[PDB]
């Protein structure tokens, strides 16, 4: 309640927060297959009979089957365009108020007027009628201007973090981790990601950048890790979902194969025909290509904490300054170097 | 106006297959497929263990697909074809034949279907099986043979993040020189490994040079790539028109009965390019396929890409908050209103609007009940290693009447 | 039912319910059943060395 | 098209209704670009009967 | 589109031109003043 | 190999020159870098400093 | 295993031709001084002493 006072007014508590927000785009994509890649089977075509509105139906079904008799691999793809992103870039808070399941204040009221509050100064909320024995479904809005509304998920985080981190293609759960780096035995993927006995892997002279969401049971990990399941409840997709929770993983095979198991086109994760960025529905394929999803870092892009110093006064490209006096700039560094454009 | 018939043999994408009927295909349990791969062995001295040639052996097993399509008749005609209530025979005569027409018309684009789909069917599974060239590359060139150590194999990590950090867009950014797109063209054709050679007839060009595959593109990129980039080979090709079928019978047949095992041109207009020494295919098929349908094509998938900015910083070190000039942003104020620690963050939107996200907008993560969700946490804290502190700071005492 | 001629012939016919902690599998179908029709089978495509 | 699809739809016509407005007397020095865009514009009517 | 693109404008004649000689200026805001850059369709066109 | 020193401080008050009068400047009424230096930053391998 | 006798016998029997190859670059690369010092001492120094 205090920190509601706090966040109307205009004070500074002492915390800072780290936002991710994950955003799609449209690519032409380049195949090229070698000539006996697959081998191809062709059935028999079957005809069902089947009952129509005042007819019948014919439905025609053949099946068919494929091997790839290649020894290694024998087609490679790579993006090579960029068409319009479907998403928008928007700045969209996540609510946690859709979730249920943990420990209610004592008083009701105090909850009915923290939702209250929180209901204001946002676009996605629970509906007033609080349907009971229902998905919490936000409440449906007029037409769309500029695309998919993407969720940006806040994580607390100390003031005094050093700013270097942020500058490059970083871990946003403040310790690197990760599938990647094993070779003495199966049980490391957890002593990497959660031991802070030993060291970071990667900035090898600390154990995690903060304290608050990188432990076994920190503030981040009691929140988004998906074993726990807090937000089950809760429609809506979070973009920080891959980064906490632990994946299922067999070391019977090397690194690098499994790496390139891990690096084809997986299924997608979020809504495409929503406006809200919703959690997956079941029964639809759609298979999305994911950089940064097998790397387990996210990548920064144009931002500063004034728009005083993010646009220099020349009539072209913009500013470039570092810090000015305690504020900030970073620099570009997502693969979204060339393009879209400001 | 009349449709025109898409035949799978005349296009491009059949030469990265090879196509053979079999009429048992629905009573099949687990086809097998097998490979006996050998290996070299050098010699040599010193304190090195010798070494002993390798054979190595593996498996691979089919996977089972299928095609539907469906064809609908109203009840009318239902009732014109099926012979009942004939009366008036000069005028019921035209709604039969009409009735006819419209099964047979519908019953064509149906059988048409299957053979414009099996090209949808390679594609998938073509997009499916393969790899990115920005992971593939480095690694089919640094690791001579495998089984790695820690080190070169975390350089080697280090260098895939550089490498699809650099490579993403490598079309639409690096578009203004060719030399660039035709070098890693020859790359991403010179990367990958070949195929078994047992065949019979092959697409072949008017020459006769064999081509070696196929690069499926869309139609913007076909003309991008075809405009300055690559040179034309042939506009004319060679392709089979059979299928080759098989069946089992004889000894093949009580085999399968009993024990449950069993073991075994025409002139095309299409165009042909030459990619380093390989002569492939450049096929773009989007108005022959998926052309006034109500599918998406492939080829146009999505990516997703996750930003982070840090929010409320504020650098602790005295040390750098330092200004690069005197005067640079100046103010009225006796007091410079950019020392204060920050409280927002500025970034720009999909279409280049400036936004801010405010720490008004953390009310709907930190003012929820889920702060004092302390109780897990105590609990999976007590089961811990605990040795006996001292309870200085801790422990509060009762007074005694002094 | 593999389909192939019986060796021998089998005399003795009785109850074979009552006797079932013999033999290894045991299989009763009142007229018949949609399991005696199914040849699926496994067929190897061919080795590459 | 979905919701989605359109609105990104009509983001992309406004950029390109303020992009290629007055479109000879402004790159009037790239002949190479105006027969690249004149191919686009002829090869975007459907033909008739 | 139910739009209107905003033209070259400024609220003090001193920043809508520069001393070179040549192009105009690109000073955004100096002190509370402001010059809006132009985002209309007429960039290359209606000389100044 | 790469040779490095840490807390080599200049001793000449000469030596101790600055190329412009405002170049880094701060709000503390006494400048944190005539203090001697304690430190010293490096590339790593990555680019990370 | 008269086969898989031929088919061991014959790789072990290339593998000396193979690594005669690999014996004779290692060497060569033993005998060889760098050019970055054998270029300027062929030069610079005429005769010796």
């Amino acid at each position: 309640i205090s920190l509601t006072h706090q966040l109307r007014t205009g004070f500074h508590p002492g915390i800072a927060f780290t936002v991710v927000r994950q955003d799609r785009f449209a690519t032409e994509q380049l195949l090229y297959a070698e000539r006996a890649s697959e081998s191809y089977f062709v059935g028999q075509i079957q005809v069902h009979h089947h009952d129509a509105i005042g007819g019948v139906n014919f439905t025609l079904t053949q099946p068919r089957a494929h091997v790839d008799l290649g020894v290694g691999y024998t087609a490679v793809c790579a993006t090579a365009a960029l068409r319009c992103p479907l998403t928008d870039m928007g700045n969209t808070a996540q609510n946690l108020f859709f979730s249920r399941g943990g420990v209610p204040m004592l008083h009701d009221n105090v909850t009915e007027s923290l939702r209250r509050i929180t209901a204001s100064g946002g676009r996605l909320n629970p509906t007033e009628p609080l349907p009971i024995f229902g998905g919490l479904r936000p409440a449906t809005s007029a037409g769309i201007a500029r695309g998919q509304a993407s969720v940006c998920e806040f994580v607390a985080m100390p003031v005094s973090t050093d700013l270097q981190y942020f500058r490059t293609a970083c871990n946003p759960r403040g310790r690197a981790s990760g599938m990647l780096y094993m070779g003495d035995r199966d049980a490391d993927i957890e002593a990497i990601m959660f031991d802070h006995t030993q060291s970071d892997v990667a900035y090898t002279d600390r154990a995690t950048l903060n304290p608050w969401a990188s432990q076994k049971h920190s503030y981040g990990d009691r929140l988004y890790n998906g074993t726990y399941n807090l937000t089950g409840a809760s429609p809506i997709y979070s973009p920080c979902f891959k980064f906490f929770t632990p994946a299922e993983v067999n070391t019977n095979c090397n690194t690098l194969d499994r790496l390139l198991m891990e690096a084809k086109a997986v299924a997608s994760q979020s809504s495409t025909d929503t406006e809200y960025q919703f959690k997956r529905p079941p029964g639809s394929t759609e298979m999305t290509q994911d950089p940064c999803g097998l790397f387990q870092e996210a990548y920064p892009p144009l931002c500063s904490s004034d728009a005083a110093m993010l646009r220099t006064a020349h009539a072209g490209e913009t500013g470039a300054d570092e810090v000015h006096l305690a504020q900030y700039l970073i620099r570009d560094a997502s693969p979204l170097r060339g393009c879209l454009p400001l | 106006n009349t449709l025109n018939f898409v035949r799978f043999l005349e296009l491009g994408l059949s030469v990265a297959c090879i196509c053979t009927k079999f009429p048992e295909l629905a009573y099949v349990r687990d086809g097998v497929i097998q490979f006996e791969v050998q290996q070299p062995m050098i010699a040599r001295d010193g304190p090195h263990p010798v070494d002993q040639p390798v054979h190595n052996y593996m498996v691979k097993r089919i996977h089972k697909r299928s095609l539907s399509a469906a064809f609908a008749i109203a009840s009318e005609a239902l009732s014109l074809l099926s012979n009942t209530y004939v009366d008036g025979t000069e005028i019921d005569s035209s709604l039969r034949i009409r009735a006819i027409q419209q099964m047979a018309r519908n019953l064509r684009t149906v059988l048409d279907s299957f053979e414009r789909g099996t090209a949808d069917q390679l594609l998938g599974v073509l997009l499916e099986k393969a790899p990115p060239l920005s992971l593939l590359s480095p690694i089919n060139k640094f690791q001579p043979e495998g089984h790695l150590n820690r080190v070169a194999r975390a350089a080697l990590l280090s260098d895939l993040k550089r490498r699809v950090c650099a490579d993403m867009f490598f079309m639409t950014r690096h578009a203004r020189e060719p030399r660039l797109i035709s070098a890693y063209l020859s790359d991403m054709v010179s990367c990958t490994q070949p195929s078994v050679m047992v065949s019979r007839i092959t697409h072949t060009n008017t020459r006769g040079r064999q081509v070696d595959g196929v690069l499926v593109t869309t139609a913007t990129l076909k003309r991008q790539l075809l405009q300055g980039i690559l040179q034309i080979d042939d506009t004319a090709a060679d392709v089979p028109v059979t299928y080759g079928e098989m069946v089992l019978q004889g000894t093949n047949l009580v085999t399968a009965l009993v024990m449950g095992k069993a073991v075994r041109n025409a002139r095309v207009p299409a165009d042909l390019v030459i990619v380093g020494d390989k002569l492939v295919f450049l096929e773009a098929l989007e108005r022959r396929v998926y052309q006034a349908t109500r599918v998406a094509y492939p080829l146009i998938g999505n990516i997703d890409i996750t930003f982070i900015m840090p929010m409320g910083v504020f650098q602790a070190n005295s040390m750098d908050r330092y200004t690069r000039h005197a005067g640079d942003f100046s103010t009225v104020s006796e007091q410079d209103p950019r020392q204060f620690p920050p409280q927002g963050i500025f970034f720009y939107n999909k279409d280049g609007i400036l936004t801010q996200l405010t720490l008004r907008d953390a009310m709907g993560t930190i003012c929820h009940s889920s702060l004092l969700d302390v109780e897990a946490t105590l609990v999976a804290l007590r089961q811990q290693h605990l040795d006996r502190q001292c309870y200085f700071g801790v422990y509060v005492a009762e007074g005694t009447e002094d | 039912p593999a389909g192939i001629i019986p060796t021998g012939n089998v005399l003795s016919t009785i109850e074979v319910c009552a006797h079932r902690c013999i033999f290894d599998f045991f299989k009763q179908i009142r007229s018949d059943d949609n399991s005696l029709y199914s040849a699926q089978f496994d067929i190897l495509l061919g080795t590459y060395c």
